[PDB]
C-alpha cells in the first residue's frame, strides 16, 4: 500500500498501517551542510517528544494502547461505526479537534493515578 | 462599457444619522474606498474585502451584494463629510459628496 | 514618512516634465508597487500607471499615457519618477505619487500612503 | 454499553508546514559540490479518496529555493578576486558598430615599486566615458560596489536538484495536468523528494523546465488583476540554438600577489554579433496556441502581442546563462502580431544578441561579478518551456487584448517548477473511542 | 503543585511529581543561533543517558521499579519511616550518596543475571 | 569614612540583575529502601 | 529596584578594593540632552564604503 | 592629517582632509 496510503480508509482499515507510518518518523559548515545538520537535529527531536508522551502514559513499546479514561458526548455521540467504519483518520482528527488538550491531559492524569496506585499496592 | 458606476454621486445628512454610500462593479471583483477633503490626498478606509483600514477608529463598514459594493458611515461623524471614492483594481468611480 | 512629492511648476504646451517622490529607505524596500494617478481639477482620479521596485516594468491606464509618459525607479536612492513629455492645457492636473505594499494577491488593489502632491500646469 | 478513550500511534494523518528542505541529485558547480545522492527511484504512493488544497502563489518551497539560490552563489563566489585595483582610467577605441573595445591602464603591480601598463578587452556595455573626452572609460559599477571576478574553476551548469523532505515530514504532489494553482486538488500523491529543478537563471522566457501534459495551462492569481504575472506553461518545446561565432584567446594579467585576473585577449579572425536562432514555425505554432488559451480567459477578444516600453536592460531583453557567457537578446520580434478567433495554421527567426560581462543578479546593493572571458568560440541550445507575460492595462472597452513580455522576477520561474508540490508535517498521535479500558 | 513543588515534601509523599519531574527532560550560524544548536544536542543526549540505564535495568517505561538487589545497613540502617516518611529526597541523596555507583553496579549485575537466566530457562 | 565612585568593570552591574538567580541541573533518578523484591 | 530598603552589597566591606554594589528601593530621575541641531553628511572612503 | 580650528572653549572642531577617491586616479 504504502506510505500514508491508508490516509482515505476508514479509521478501522487504516490500522493496518500504523507501522508503516511510525517508520517514516526516524532516517563542513557548506551552505548545504549546515541545513542537514539541523534537520537531523530537527527529526532526533521530533522523534523523541512522540516517544517520551508514550513513555508518559502506559504505551510505550506498543502502537496500540488504553488507559483508564472514559470517551463522553461533548467528544463524540456517534456509535463506533460512524466513527471507526465511515470516517478516514484525518475527517476524525479534524471533528474532535479542540478536545486534543483536554483528552492528553486526562490521559495523563488518569495514567497517573494508574500507576501510583498499582505500585503502592505492590509496596503495601 | 463602464467599469464602475457611483451612486447617489449627493447625499444631505445630519450629524447621528448614517450615510449609505454606494457604486456598482462591472464584472464583480472586489472594491475599496479611500476618503477625501480639498486640499489633501486621499486616505485608505476600508480594504476591498471589507477589511477595516488601520487608523480608523471603527466609523466605516461595508459589504458586497452581487455586484454592489455598499460603505457606510457611523452618525456622519462631522469629522467625515467628506468626498469619497470606490476603486475597482485600476478604475476609480466619480466620487460621492456630503451635505448637511 | 509622508511621500516627499517635488515639482509644482508651470510649462508651455509642448514642454516635457519630470516629477520624483521619495521616501525612506525601510518603506522603499517594503514596498513592491508605485503608482501614479491623476485629478484634473472638477474631474475626478484618473488611474496613470505603475512601476514595479523591482523590476522597473511598467504599465498604464492608457495607450496614451504608455506613448508619452516614461515611468522608472531608483534603488539606490529611494526614489520613483514620472517623466511626462509632449505636455498640453488637457493635462492640467494634480499629481499624486502612492504606495502598495500590499503584496496580497487577489485581495485587491491598495494604496498605503498617498504624498502630498504636485500641480503641474500647462499654459500659453 | 459505554467508550473508552483508546490511543493510536502511527495514524495516517497531517497539517500543513514549513520546515527545512534539503538538497539531493542524480566539475566545481556551485549548486552541487557539497551535497547528497537521491535514493536509486522516488516511491510514489497514490492517496485514494484524499482531496487537498494547494496553492502555487504561497509555496514556501517557492522561498526557500530562491534563499538556497542567493546563499550558494555568494559562497562558491565569495573566494575569488577583488576587482578594485582595476578601477583605473580605460584609454580606447573600438575593434558590429563599436561594440568590441582595447583599452590599455594603468596597474600597480605584485612589487610595490612598480606599476604596468597592461591591456584587456572589454565589451561596450561594461563600460561608462570619463569626463567627455570619447577614449576615458571606467568601469561601469565601480563607483558603488565591488566587482569580484569568478573563478574560472567554477562552473554554472544549472545541474538539476531534488528538494526532499526531513524524516517526519513529506510532500505532497498534485496530479490534476491542468490544475490552475489553486483551490482542491482531487488526485494527490506522497512522494519523499521533488524532481530535479533546475536553477536556471532566466527574465522572459522560461528554458529547460518542465512541459505541461495535455495543454498550455495559463495560470494567474487573478487575470483581471493587470499587475500580475501570469505564467505560460507550454505541453511542446520551441527549440533556441544560440552562438557566439567569435574564436576567443583567454588572456591574464595579475593584479597582485597571487591575484589573477581574467580579460578578453587578441581575437582571432573577425568580429560577430552573437545570435539566437529560433525555429519559425515552432514559434508560430505555439502562440497560435497560447492565444487560444488566453482567449478562454477573457471576453473572446483579438490578442495581440507587444514588446516593453521600459524596465531595466535585465528585464527588457531576454536574458540568460549559456556556456557560461550571459547573453541579452532581442526579443520585439517574438512578440510583433495579432491573432485572431478565427485564425489557423517555415523558416528561422534571429536575435541579435548582445554581451555583458559585469551582471548583478539579484541586485545584491554594493556588489556585482565579472564574468570570465571564455576562449574558442561558444555555442549552447535551450529548450522553451514557457513563458512570463503581462498584461496592458487600460483596455476595458478597447476591444482587443494587448499582451506583452513580463518578469524579470526569479521566483515566478521557479513557482513553475515547484508548482504542483506542498508540504505538509506528520502528525502519527491521535485518539478514538473503543468498547475496552 | 508545580515542577520541584514536592522538593521540600517528604519522600514518600513526593512519589506524586515523578511525572511532572520528568517531563521537564525534554523540550543560520548566529551568536544566538550557535548557543541553540549546541542546547538541542545537549538536551537530546542526557534524556537518552537516563533511558538508556533504565533500559539496561528492568525500568525502562516505567517510573517506579524493583530489581533483586537487597538494601544493606552500610548504607542505611534506618526504619523506612525515618526515610519515606521524616527525610525529603534531596536529604536522602545526600545521606547515602557515597553508594550511587555501588548500588547501580549491583543493580545492573544482578538485573543482567536476572535477563539471562529468565531467558535460559524459556529456552530449556 | 570617605567614599568615592568606584565601578568601570562592566560585570559589577551584571552582578546586580542577576543577584538573585543560580544555575542547577536536574537528577531525576535515584534509589532507596523498599518492603518487596 | 530594591523592594524594602536600599541594600548595599559586599563580598567584604573590610577589604577597601572591592567594589560596593549599592541597590536602590526608588529611583532617581536623570533628564539628558544635548541641544544642538545636526546635519549628517556621507562621503565615500571607496567602491561603496 | 587633519587640518583645522575650532567652530564651549573649542570642543567643536571643522577639519579638512586628503583621501583617495573609489576612483584610483
Ligand atoms: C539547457 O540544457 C542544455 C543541455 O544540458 C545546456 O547546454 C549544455 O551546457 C553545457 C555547459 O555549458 C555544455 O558543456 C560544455 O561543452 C563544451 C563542448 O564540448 C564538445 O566536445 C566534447 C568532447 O568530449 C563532447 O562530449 C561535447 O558533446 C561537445 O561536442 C566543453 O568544451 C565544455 O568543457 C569545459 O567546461 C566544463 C564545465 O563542466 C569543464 O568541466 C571542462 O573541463 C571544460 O572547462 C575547462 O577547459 C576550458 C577550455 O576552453 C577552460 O576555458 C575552462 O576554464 C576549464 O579549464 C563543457 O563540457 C554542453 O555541451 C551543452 N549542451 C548542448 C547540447 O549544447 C544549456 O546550457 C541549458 N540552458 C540554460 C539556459 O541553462
Ligand atoms: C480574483 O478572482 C476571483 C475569481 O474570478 C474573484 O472572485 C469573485 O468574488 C466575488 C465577491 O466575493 C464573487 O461574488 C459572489 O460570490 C458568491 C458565491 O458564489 C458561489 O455560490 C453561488 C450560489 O448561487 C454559485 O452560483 C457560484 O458559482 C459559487 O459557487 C455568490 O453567492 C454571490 O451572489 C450574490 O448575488 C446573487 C444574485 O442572484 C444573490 O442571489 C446572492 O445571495 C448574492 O447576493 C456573488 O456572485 C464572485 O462570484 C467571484 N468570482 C467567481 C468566478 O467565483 C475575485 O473577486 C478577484 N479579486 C479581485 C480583487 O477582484
Ligand atoms: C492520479 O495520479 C497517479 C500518479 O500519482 C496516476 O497513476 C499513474 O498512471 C500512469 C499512466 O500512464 C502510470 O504510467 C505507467 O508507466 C509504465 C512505464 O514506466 C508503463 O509500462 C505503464 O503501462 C504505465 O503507462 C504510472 O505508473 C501511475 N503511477 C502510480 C504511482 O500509480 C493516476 O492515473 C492519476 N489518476 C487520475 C484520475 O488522473
Ligand atoms: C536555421 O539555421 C541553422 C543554422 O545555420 C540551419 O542548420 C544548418 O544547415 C546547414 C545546411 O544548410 C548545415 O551545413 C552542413 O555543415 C556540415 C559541417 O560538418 C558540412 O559537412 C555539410 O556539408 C554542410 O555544409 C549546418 O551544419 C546546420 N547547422 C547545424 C548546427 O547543424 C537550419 O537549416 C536553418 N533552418 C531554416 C528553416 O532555415
Ligand atoms: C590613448 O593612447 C593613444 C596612443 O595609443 C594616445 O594618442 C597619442 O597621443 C600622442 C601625444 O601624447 C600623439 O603624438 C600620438 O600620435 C597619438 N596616437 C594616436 C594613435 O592617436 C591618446 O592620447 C590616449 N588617450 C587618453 C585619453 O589617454
Ligand atoms: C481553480 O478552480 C477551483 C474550482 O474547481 C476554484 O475554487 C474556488 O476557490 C474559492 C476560494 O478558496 C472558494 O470560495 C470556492 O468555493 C471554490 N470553488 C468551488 C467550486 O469549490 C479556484 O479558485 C480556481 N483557481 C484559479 C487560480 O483559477
Ligand atoms: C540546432 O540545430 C540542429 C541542426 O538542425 C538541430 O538538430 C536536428 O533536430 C531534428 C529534430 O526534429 C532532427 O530530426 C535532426 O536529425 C537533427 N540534426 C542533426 C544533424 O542531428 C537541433 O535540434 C537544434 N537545436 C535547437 C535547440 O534549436
Ligand atoms: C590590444 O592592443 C595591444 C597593443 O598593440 C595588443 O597586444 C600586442 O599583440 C602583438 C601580437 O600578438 C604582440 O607582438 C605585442 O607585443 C602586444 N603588445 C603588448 C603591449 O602587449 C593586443 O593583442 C590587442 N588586443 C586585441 C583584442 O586586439
Ligand atoms: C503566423 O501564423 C499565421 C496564421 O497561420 C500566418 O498568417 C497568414 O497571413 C497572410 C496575410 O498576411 C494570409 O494570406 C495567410 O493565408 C495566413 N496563413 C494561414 C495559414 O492562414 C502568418 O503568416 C505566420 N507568420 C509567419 C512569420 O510566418
Ligand atoms: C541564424 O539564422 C540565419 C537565418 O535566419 C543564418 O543565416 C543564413 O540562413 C540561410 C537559411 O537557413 C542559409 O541558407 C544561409 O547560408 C545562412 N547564412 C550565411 C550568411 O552564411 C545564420 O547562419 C544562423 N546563425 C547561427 C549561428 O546559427
Ligand atoms: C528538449 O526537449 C526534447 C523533447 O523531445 C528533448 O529531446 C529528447 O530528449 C530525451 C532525453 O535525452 C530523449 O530520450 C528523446 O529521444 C529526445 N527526443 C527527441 C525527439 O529528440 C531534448 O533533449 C530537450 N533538450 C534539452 C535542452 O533538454
Ligand atoms: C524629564 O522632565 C519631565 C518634565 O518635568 C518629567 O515629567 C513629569 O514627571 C512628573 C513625575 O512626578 C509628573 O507628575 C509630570 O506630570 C510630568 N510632566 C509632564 C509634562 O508629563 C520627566 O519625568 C523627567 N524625566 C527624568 C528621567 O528626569
Ligand atoms: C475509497 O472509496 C471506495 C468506495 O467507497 C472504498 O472501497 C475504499 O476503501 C476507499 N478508500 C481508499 C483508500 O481506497
Ligand atoms: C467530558 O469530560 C470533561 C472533562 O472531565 C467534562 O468537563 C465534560 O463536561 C464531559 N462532557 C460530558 C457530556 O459528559
Ligand atoms: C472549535 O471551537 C471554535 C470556536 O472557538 C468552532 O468554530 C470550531 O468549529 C470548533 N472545532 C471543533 C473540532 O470542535
Ligand atoms: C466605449 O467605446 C465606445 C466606442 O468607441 C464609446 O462610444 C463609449 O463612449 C466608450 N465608453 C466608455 C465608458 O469608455
Ligand atoms: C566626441 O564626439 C562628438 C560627436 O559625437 C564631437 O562633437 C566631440 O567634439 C568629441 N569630443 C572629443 C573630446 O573628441
Ligand atoms: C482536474 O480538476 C477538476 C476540478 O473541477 C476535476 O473535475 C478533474 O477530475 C481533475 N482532473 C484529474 C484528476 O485528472
Ligand atoms: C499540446 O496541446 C494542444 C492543445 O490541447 C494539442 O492539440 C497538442 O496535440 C498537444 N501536444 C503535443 C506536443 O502532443
Ligand atoms: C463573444 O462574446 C460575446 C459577449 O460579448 C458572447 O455573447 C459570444 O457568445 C462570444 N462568442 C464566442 C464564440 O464565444
Ligand atoms: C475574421 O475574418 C475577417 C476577414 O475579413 C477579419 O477581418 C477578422 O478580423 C477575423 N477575426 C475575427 C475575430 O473577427
Ligand atoms: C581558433 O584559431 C586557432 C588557430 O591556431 C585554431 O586552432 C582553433 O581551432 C580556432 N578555434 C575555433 C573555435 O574555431
Ligand atoms: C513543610 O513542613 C510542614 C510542617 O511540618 C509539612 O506539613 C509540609 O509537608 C512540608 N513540606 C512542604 C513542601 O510543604
Ligand atoms: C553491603 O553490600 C556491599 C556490596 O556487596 C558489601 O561490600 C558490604 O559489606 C555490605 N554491607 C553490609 C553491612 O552488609
Ligand atoms: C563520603 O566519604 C567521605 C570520606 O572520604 C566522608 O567525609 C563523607 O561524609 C562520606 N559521605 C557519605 C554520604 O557517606
Ligand atoms: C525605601 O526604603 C526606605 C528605608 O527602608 C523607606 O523609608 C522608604 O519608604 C522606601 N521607599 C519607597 C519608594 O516607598
Amino acid at each position: 500500500l504504502g506510505f500514508l496510503g491508508a490516509a482515505g480508509s476508514t479509521m478501522g482499515a487504516a490500522s493496518m498501517t500504523l507501522t508503516v507510518q511510525a517508520r517514516q518518523l526516524l532516517s563542513k559548515l557548506t551552505v548545504w551542510g549546515i541545513k542537514q545538520l539541523q534537520a537531523r537535529v530537527l527529526a532526533v527531536e521530533r522523534y523523541l517528544k512522540d516517544q517520551q508522551l508514550l513513555g508518559i502514559w502506559g504505551c510505550s513499546g506498543k502502537l496500540i494502547c488504553c488507559t483508564a479514561v472514559p470517551w463522553n458526548a461533548s467528544w463524540s455521540n456517534k456509535s463506533l461505526d460512524n466513527i471507526w467504519n465511515n470516517m478516514t483518520w484525518m475527517e476524525w482528527e479534524k471533528e474532535i479537534s479542540n478536545y486534543t488538550n483536554l483528552i492528553y491531559n486526562l490521559i495523563e492524569e488518569s495514567q497517573n493515578q494508574q500507576e501510583k496506585n498499582e505500585q503502592e499496592l505492590l509496596e503495601l | 462599457e463602464i467599469v464602475l458606476t457611483q451612486s447617489p454621486g449627493t447625499l444631505s445628512l445630519s450629524p447621528g444619522e448614517t450615510a449609505s454610500l454606494s457604486c456598482t462593479a462591472a464584472s464583480y471583483g472586489h472594491m475599496t474606498w479611500y476618503q477625501k477633503k480639498p486640499g489633501q490626498p486621499p486616505k485608505l478606509l476600508i480594504f476591498a474585502t471589507s477589511k477595516r483600514a488601520s487608523g480608523i477608529p471603527d466609523r466605516f463598514s461595508g459589504s458586497q451584494f452581487g455586484k454592489q459594493y455598499t460603505l457606510t458611515i457611523t452618525r456622519m461623524e462631522p469629522e467625515d463629510f467628506a468626498r469619497y471614492y470606490c476603486q475597482q483594481l485600476e478604475f476609480f468611480g466619480q466620487g460621492t459628496r456630503l451635505e448637511i | 514618512v509622508q511621500l516627499v512629492q517635488s515639482g509644482s511648476g508651470v510649462k508651455k504646451p509642448g514642454a516635457s516634465v519630470r516629477v520624483s517622490c521619495w521616501t525612506s529607505e525601510d518603506i522603499f524596500e517594503r514596498t513592491e508597487l508605485i503608482h501614479w494617478v491623476r485629478q484634473a481639477p472638477g474631474q475626478g482620479l484618473e488611474w496613470i500607471g505603475w512601476v514595479k521596485t523591482v523590476t522597473g516594468a511598467v504599465n498604464f491606464g492608457s495607450p496614451d499615457f504608455r506613448q508619452r509618459v516614461s515611468l522608472t525607479r531608483d534603488r539606490d536612492l529611494f526614489t520613483a519618477h514620472m517623466d511626462i513629455r509632449g505636455l498640453t492645457q488637457g493635462d492640467t492636473a494634480t499629481y499624486f505619487c502612492a504606495r502598495q505594499k500590499f503584496y496580497t494577491g487577489g485581495q485587491g488593489w491598495y494604496f498605503d500612503l498617498w504624498g502630498r502632491g504636485t500641480l503641474i500646469v500647462v499654459s500659453s | 454499553e459505554e467508550l473508552w478513550v483508546t490511543v493510536y500511534y502511527g495514524v495516517p494523518v497531517w497539517k500543513e508546514a514549513t520546515t527545512t528542505l534539503f538538497c539531493a541529485s542524480d566539475r566545481n558547480v556551485w549548486a552541487t559540490h557539497a551535497c547528497v545522492p537521491t535514493d536509486p527511484s522516488p516511491q510514489e504512493v497514490v492517496l485514494a479518496n484524499v482531496t487537498e488544497n494547494f496553492n502555487m502563489w504561497k509555496n514556501n518551497m517557492v522561498e526557500q529555493m530562491h534563499e538556497d539560490i542567493i546563499s550558494l552563489w555568494d559562497q562558491s563566489l565569495k573566494p575569488c578576486v577583488k576587482l578594485t585595483p582595476l578601477c583605473v582610467t580605460l584609454n580606447c577605441t573600438d575593434l558590429e558598430k563599436g561594440e568590441i573595445k582595447n583599452c590599455s591602464f594603468n596597474i600597480t603591480t605584485s612589487v610595490r615599486d612598480k606599476m604596468q601598463k597592461e591591456y584587456a578587452t572589454f565589451y561596450k556595455l561594461d563600460i561608462v566615458p570619463i569626463d567627455n573626452d570619447n577614449n576615458s572609460y571606467r568601469l561601469i559599477n565601480c563607483n558603488t560596489s565591488v566587482i569580484t571576478q569568478a573563478c574560472p574553476k567554477v562552473s554554472f551548469e544549472p545541474i538539476p536538484i531534488h528538494y526532499c523532505a526531513p524524516a517526519g515530514f513529506a510532500i505532497l504532489k498534485c496530479n490534476n495536468k491542468t490544475f490552475n494553482g489553486t483551490g482542491p486538488c482531487t488526485n494527490v500523491s506522497t512522494v519523499q523528494c521533488t524532481h530535479g529543478i533546475r536553477p536556471v537563471v532566466s527574465t522572459q522566457l522560461l528554458l529547460n523546465g518542465s512541459l505541461a501534459e495535455e495543454e498550455i495551462v495559463i495560470r494567474s492569481e487573478n487575470f483581471t488583476d493587470n499587475a500580475k504575472t501570469i505564467i505560460v506553461q507550454l505541453n511542446e518545446s520551441v527549440e533556441i540554438n544560440c552562438t557566439r561565432p567569435n574564436n576567443n584567446t583567454r588572456k591574464s594579467i595579475h593584479i597582485g600577489p597571487g591575484r589573477w585576473f581574467y580579460t578578453t585577449g587578441q581575437i582571432i579572425g573577425n568580429i560577430r554579433q552573437a545570435h539566437c536562432n529560433i525555429s519559425r514555425a515552432k514559434w508560430n505554432n505555439t502562440l497560435h496556441k497560447i492565444v487560444k488559451k488566453l482567449r478562454e480567459q477573457f471576453r473572446n477578444k483579438t490578442i495581440v502581442f507587444k514588446q516593453s516600453s521600459g524596465g531595466d536592460p535585465e528585464i527588457v531583453m531576454h536574458s540568460f546563462n549559456c556556456g557560461g557567457e550571459f547573453f541579452y537578446c532581442n526579443s520585439t520580434q517574438l512578440f510583433n502580431s495579432t491573432w485572431y478567433g478565427n485564425e489557423s495554421s517555415e523558416g528561422n527567426i534571429t536575435l541579435p544578441c548582445r554581451i555583458k560581462q559585469i551582471i548583478n543578479l539579484w541586485q545584491e546593493v554594493g556588489k556585482a561579478m565579472y564574468a570570465p572571458p571564455i576562449g574558442g568560440q561558444i555555442r549552447c541550445s535551450s529548450n522553451i518551456t514557457g513563458l512570463l507575460l503581462t498584461r496592458d492595462g487600460g483596455n476595458n472597452n478597447i476591444t482587443t487584448e494587448i499582451f506583452r513580455p513580463g518578469g524579470g522576477d526569479m521566483r515566478d520561474n521557479w513557482r513553475s517548477e515547484l508548482y504542483k508540490y506542498k508540504v505538509v508535517k506528520i502528525e502519527p498521535l491521535g485518539v478514538a473511542p473503543t468498547k475496552c479500558k
